[PDB]
């Protein structure tokens, strides 16, 4: 609120919500655009393969948290509770020594390929939402912070394929 | 042609198909069309990285239900359509339907059996044929453009209209529409006849063909089944008018993949 | 003993288990008790002539949910029980639950993971152990004899009573009852400790043992899971009191057989 | 004091006493009875061999 | 053990005390509980079945 997006999923002490975040997997999103993959994926008409989302924790070493993570395919709606989420491809992330987690949302697609995104509406092809919430709160002793930010970074796996060059959408930023 | 036989219904005309924990019988068959020439190999969709839910016994059986009543009243090429998957879709569709809407995608082929038994003092002929992209609907929509209820199972029969121009749709007229059908060629589809005379039964099996190796069952219905009549039911004053038509179906080797959390709507 | 390590949680203490399309991780494990010494072979029940619904991916995954909140307040041997199957039973239990009540009988074994992460300035010890025939209930029944709610998932914690005489039941007294338990031997059950100090996690897998190779899930619950605490949660004025305890489970190679039409009741 | 025995030997910051505890080894004690070994050891007239006491810090 | 008195046969006391106090920085508890659990080794032998002492707990 200021519309000052910034890079961190950020969390604490307890209960979400419907959590932490939620960004869909529509390789044209608000998120992924500006990103290389998403920036490159665009000067191309189609995409196939598996995507990968990497999450690096930035909190105090004397801290401890535990996150549930999931890709939920289109069919029903956007989950509205972890419980509702879990029945999807996910991974419980245990915050320890090992700073970052590697996730990767497949390609659960009818079509062998999908459109890199041009949102003359949302048509049937595009697909994905990835959500994340804590499965246990993010804990911490005395002398350490409540609050902590964890840093976001998209990528295209060992399966990612972009084909049909094109040239998008004339911009002129800000 | 087929074995020696009849008033009563005999031998190389008695067939049985067992599937799962549901087993069928007919004592007056004429075949079983394996429509196109190939069946369905539980060939995993190549489309997904989803090493899906396969070879489940429990769903790979014969679900049976009633379509409609055939009677002296009806006119030729009047018809009744049964879309698959969307009719085996839930409740009435066992563990198939459940696992069906807990999953994003399916890929299956169908093995169908429609039954209508009469008596040798009855005349008529029922045409049964499976066509993928076809038409359903059951309507001209409310107040805003486009088109009433494909998922519904035609509750009653629809009227052969002296003309395709395949029930176009927004107050108009002049000319035809992409949902045409020539019920006059409606015998290029894997079919089979049901001749009260010859036939008490009709078995059809059809492989997988959409636009994608797996499709999504909430917006498409790759195949619609059609139990529409080509020479009506005359009956001579004595005799059993009530010609109850029943259909029993079986998904063959469905392959589901892309799992999630019970789809929600049907009015 | 176990690899080199800590303030932070390391190496031969980082484990991962993938099952279906659900994959787990822990960076501060101490093992995984394969309780008894054998797991569960999808050995078909010999009991039935039912060549059942086997090896379904979709149900053979990790369902996760919250049991309760651990807090400074609680006294030793206070306890929280989780009966299996009856908690993965429906809605919250995926395709497992569905296919679960569409079938008369199941035979499975469970692979459980209970998680409770804290901080190195926290003391306490949580005892986690799986016992088949045990006790649930959540009550002394209404007005007529016998005994309140085994299927319910203890909404809150129950009080270690200065004495088994295993909550007998119809206004009485003098003497004990067959639902005894010596929470004082309650470490003969395949168990594993959860020491905020040592442990952030605890993994347990248990085979199939009832009275019959397959049992019926509408009157029995062959195993109850118990997340009850043996040395409370002291916290020093600063620090995260709210000790959220979560459990995530997985049926291992269930074998269902004896299929029929969606069981009906739960109050 | 309430005679509410409970499971922990419990300790701190400094000096015992004559400490922390003391339980004898009389496989009939107050302690060991209720315990399996002690519970099993009882439906039997004699015992031999070495005993083991395990202490886990919390 | 059947304690028509303490006769000569039975034997043992096990004790335990801190040899250095139990230390802790700032932000952590004074007090701490440590959890007790008896067992019969790789040497334990019980023989002469019998049947004790009729109880009826509490």
């Amino acid at each position: 609120t200021n519309n000052k997006r910034y890079p961190y999923f950020s969390a604490t002490n307890s209960v979400p919500a419907t959590s932490m975040v939620d960004y869909q997997v529509a390789l044209s999103c608000s998120c992924m655009a500006n990103s290389m993959l998403a920036a490159v994926a665009r000067n191309f008409n189609q995409y196939r393969g598996s995507l990968n989302f990497l999450f690096v924790f930035t909190g105090a070493a004397m801290v401890k948290g535990k996150f549930l993570i999931a890709y939920t395919p289109p069919g029903a709606g956007k989950p509205t509770t972890r419980d509702q989420a879990m029945q999807s491809t996910y991974a419980i992330w245990d915050l320890g020594l090992n700073s970052s987690f590697n996730f990767t949302a497949p390609f659960i697609s009818p079509t062998h390929y999908r459109q890199t995104s041009y949102t003359s509406p949302t048509i049937t092809s595009v697909d994905g939402w990835v959500t994340v919430w804590q499965l246990t709160p993010l804990t911490y002793p005395s002398g350490t912070p409540t609050n902590s930010d964890i840093l976001t970074l998209v990528s295209a796996g060992d399966d990612f394929t972009l084909r049909m060059p094109i040239s998008p959408t004339k911009w002129v930023p800000q | 042609d087929q074995n020696t036989e009849e008033m009563e219904n005999l031998s190389d005309r008695v067939a049985s198909d067992k599937a799962g924990n549901s087993a069928t019988n007919t004592q007056s068959t004429v075949g079983r069309l394996c429509g196109y020439g190939k069946s369905h190999h539980g060939e995993h969709p190549a489309s997904c990285a989803d090493t899906a839910t396969d070879k489940v016994l429990a769903a790979e059986r014969y679900y049976t239900i009633d379509l409609a009543s055939w009677t002296t009243s009806q006119e030729a090429f009047s018809h009744i359509r049964i879309p698959l998957p969307h009719v085996l879709a839930g409740e009435d569709g066992g563990v198939f339907g459940a696992t069906l809407r807990r999953h994003y995608l399916c890929k299956t082929g169908w093995r169908v059996q429609v039954q209508c038994n009469a008596s040798q003092f009855h005349a008529g002929s029922l045409l049964v044929f499976m066509a993928p992209e076809f038409y359903t609907g059951k309507g001209t929509k409310t107040g805003t453009m486009e088109p009433s209820d494909p998922f519904t199972m035609d509750t009653e029969w629809r009227s052969p209209q002296g003309a395709p121009t395949g029930y176009r749709y927004d107050s108009r007229t002049g000319f035809f529409a992409t949902n045409h059908q020539n019920q006059w060629q409606w015998t290029v589809y894997p079919h089979q006849i049901l001749n009260l005379r010859t036939n008490t039964t009709v078995d059809l099996e059809v492989p997988y063909v959409n636009v994608a190796p797996s499709s999504s069952w909430t917006q498409h219905a790759n195949w619609t089944l059609v139990v529409a009549v080509l020479s009506p039911l005359q009956y001579a004053t004595g005799s059993s008018p009530d010609v109850q038509i029943t259909a029993s179906l079986q998904p063959v080797n469905p392959v589901f993949n892309g799992l999630r959390h019970e789809t929600v709507i049907a009015q």
